[PDB]
DNA sequence: CATGTGGTCTAATTAGACCGCATG
DNA sequence: CATGTGGTCTAATTAGACCGCATG
């Protein structure tokens, strides 16, 4: 593993949510940064490799389907599609390994066909984060990923879905972000 | 020296690939395909007597069986255009219903696709049609990282079929021409007794409205004075099929017009697999 | 010193009789068709080059046509037998119905006869089925004036078909022997990947019950496991027409069981017109 | 024309209905004769052209439907065809030219589709022969016939048809009359 | 403005179930 | 007793009329 002198400062690229202000918290970024080592883009359309390539080498890539109710012009598996597109984008080379990770969270925002091509096209199975307070659950995601970071069926999520249409859970996911401490710098 | 060709055909149908192969010459080793339609592997398994190997529904397959089945040389693919189509209002796009399925074949290919440290040659074709909105055709051009080729069969068949093509074969730009085997008007595809009304027809649907031309929807075909409608045989004179093959599953007009709109024209792929005979072994 | 065949074919349907003489080298001038379907007269205008003339209805033909047109080398005739056969419960008998079509074939005949100062060969053949009640045979061969011959087309081919036959040809009730290219075994007609249950078919009618075998209606092939009816390419290899020979007309499943379940069986047909090459030109 | 004291009594071959007692009345056959020269059968089915040749040659073929009332164990077509068929064996070969003649009449009983049939098998249409009382018609017959022998419209004879299914010899019988130019007149 | 690897709806159209009994 | 160049009736099955608008 790496030590603590040579811990670099990451360099992480955040496909629709902005996690500057909670990533800022977990020390893993400086306040102030004008290089701002994250990269935050929000309409990804036009967005060729070339300009993954050129923004420079990424640690970390982020991605999350938009909260419920907060869509726009999009449907959901449109941002899983896309986050798989730019992360084998981003992805290095094999033959220099080094460090890298990805994540991909939802807000209960797939249903189970989009579920099930999320786990297809991640290859993975998804882990489900609850909030239970006064022993009900208030909200929960589904996170995707490599970092090696309570139960509940699955329809109390769905009933919880179903009302919750009437907002982002970024505390839940912020544990899942811990790990990366010991491979990148730690602010004070 | 040479070898022969691994092919992984994508939404294959009736097996159009595996006939331009075979009636160019490649030898083909492998040919593993994807088709759900029980007719359209009906078609394939008899008119080419079981050689193709079938694999079901593309969404499950895994990068395990591509590695298994693997290496493949060749990825062709046509995903289903119900929901791309602007012929169809109620069409959902590329990232909901049959649109989705797009995806499937990219998930493949980068599979599929040689590392970077694997000089093996590799190629691979994808065709949709014009018809569609043009943030479905960038779309699908920014996943294949291609700029499409547009093809039109009219330049070879007697039909027009307006196609766009992705892919990386040798040439896929380069003018096309005629054979002197190319059926260029309707008369040539006709049977006996039988006269066009028309020398070049529109682009054939699986639907009945498409064999009736124009604005007005008139007959193609006039036979002993009257007013008649293309036959089967005609049809698959027209795409460049073999004559008859499409009759098996005891199928009518309805279900043979249906896989053969979905189809691609038998010049255009022959055209565009032409400079493979050059890197595979050839019979 | 022998001359090409001058034939007049009444209810033609399929024309098998033209396949016949020109499958055993039998030069014909001129081949005269009576038959009323549509798609019938496609088939046999398609398949032979148009080399046939269709007259239409046999009950408008007259005396004067048959002047005009004649004189006459072969008469053909197969009348319908809806209402002549035991498998219909509403049969009307030789003298109600289509029976009555029957007299046609003798008055024309009759008009075809040559003089008796002509020693001009004249050969005549009539066919019906052997499930007709007796008194309808009996009749037949009163105004015929010549006993039937009985032949079942198992021997030459893979279902049965039990049909009387009427004529003077030469030989008529001389052994019938199976060729090579004779498919004696159902799985000598099915396609590829697709096993018989039996080994012999039942009679094949245009019902489509005729497919399903025994009393327990037993399906005849299995493919991939599951049982499935006949194709209709394998049904023109049973009776003997060549592949694809009734793919016309946009003709679905139906009418194509219709057509070959009204037809005859082409190596029986070739057993009984084999001997007319010894009188007339041959190729 | 042949002249009277070479013309021969006339065999004929009545089918299906019997002309004795009518052509006897005319003077055609002689009514003490056992052999008759007049061959009947009624139920032609069995019946070869050698059987017809061996009936001896014949002059006159006869053969009609029976009326409203009739047998009913055959379809009006059946009589007609049978007719055909027993004719042309009865036909005298063309190296043996011979006054030959024949007729055939329809008591009404035959449908438009048959009396096409008919029209086409024995090559003529027929002539309605009618039977008017008080300027009213009461029967008629349609006759096809080759001897050189009052106007109705067929919707008259189609209502009578339909009227009276609750034998016009005597019609008929002035057709066979132009037959004495060519055969003995008995007294 | 012509066009189009289509879906919906409904009128034809078709096909499977049922029935049928005279003869080797 | 099994079978058959079928007809009828009804339940599916199919096919033609209708609609549709974004791109050259
Ligand atoms: N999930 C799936 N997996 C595999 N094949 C599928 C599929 N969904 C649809 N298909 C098949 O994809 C085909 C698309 S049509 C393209 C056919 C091909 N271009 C040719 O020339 O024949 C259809 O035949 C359809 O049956
Ligand atoms: N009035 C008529 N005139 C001529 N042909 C007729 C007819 N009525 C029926 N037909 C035809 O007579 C045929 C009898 S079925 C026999 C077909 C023929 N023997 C063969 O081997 O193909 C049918 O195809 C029917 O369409």
């Amino acid at each position: 593993t790496v030590p603590v002198w040579r811990r670099q400062p990451v360099r992480v690229l955040s496909l629709f949510e902005d996690i500057k202000k909670e990533l800022t918290s977990l020390g893993f970024l400086e306040s102030g940064s004008d290089p701002g080592q994250l990269k935050h883009v929000v309409d990804v359309t036009d967005t060729v490799r070339k300009d993954v390539e050129e923004w420079g080498p990424f640690d970390l890539v982020y991605g999350a389907t938009p909260p419920l109710g907060h869509t726009c012009d999009r449907p959901p598996s449109w941002y899983l599609f896309q986050f798989h597109r730019l992360l084998q984008y981003a992805r290095p080379k094999p033959g220099s390994p080094r460090p890298f990770f990805w994540m991909f969270v939802d807000n209960l925002v797939l249903n189970k066909e989009d579920l099930d091509v999320a786990s297809r096209f991640l290859e993975m199975e998804p882990v489900t984060i609850p909030d239970v307070h006064g022993g009900s659950l208030q909200n929960a995601v589904r996170v995707w990923s490599n970092i090696p970071a309570a139960l509940v069926s699955e329809e109390e999520l769905s009933l919880l879905a179903q009302n919750k249409q009437s907002k982002w859970p970024t505390k839940l996911v912020k544990n899942c972000f811990l790990p990366l401490r010991e491979y990148f710098k730690y602010f004070s | 020296k040479r070898r022969p060709i691994r092919v992984l055909s994508l939404f294959d149908g009736i097996a159009t690939g595996y006939l331009v192969l075979k009636e160019l010459g490649i030898k083909v080793e492998k040919y593993i395909a994807s088709e759900v339609c029980a007719e359209s592997i009906a078609v394939g398994t008899v008119k080419h007597e079981g050689q193709i190997k079938y694999v079901d529904d593309i969404r499950n397959i895994t990068k395990e069986h591509i590695d298994e089945w693997g290496p493949f040389d060749l990825v062709i693919g046509g995903s289903p255009c119900n929901d791309l189509s602007c012929v169809n209002p109620v069409r959902k796009g590329l990232f909901e219903g049959t649109g989705r399925l797009f995806f499937e074949f990219y998930r493949l290919l980068n599979y599929s696709c040689p590392e970077e440290e694997d000089d093996r040659p590799f190629f691979w074709m994808f065709e949709n049609v014009v018809a569609m909105e043009v943030g479905d055709k960038r779309d699908i051009s920014r996943f294949l990282e291609c700029n499409p080729v547009m093809i039109d069969a009219i330049k070879v068949s007697a039909a027009h079929r307006a196609r766009y093509f992705w892919g990386n074969l040798p040439g896929m730009n380069r003018p096309v021409m005629a054979s002197k085997n190319d059926k260029l008007e309707l008369q040539d595809c006709l049977e006996f007794s039988r006269t066009a009304k028309l020398k070049k027809v529109q682009t054939i649907t699986t639907k009945s409205n498409s064999i009736r031309q124009g604005k007005n929807q008139l007959f193609p075909v006039v036979m002993n004075g009257k007013d008649d409608v293309l036959w089967c045989t005609e049809l698959e004179r027209i795409f460049g099929f073999p004559e008859h093959y499409t009759d098996v599953s005891n199928m009518g007009r309805g279900a043979r017009q249906k896989l053969l709109g979905r189809s691609w024209s038998v010049p255009v792929i022959r055209h565009l697999f032409a400079p493979l005979k050059d890197h595979f072994a050839c019979e």
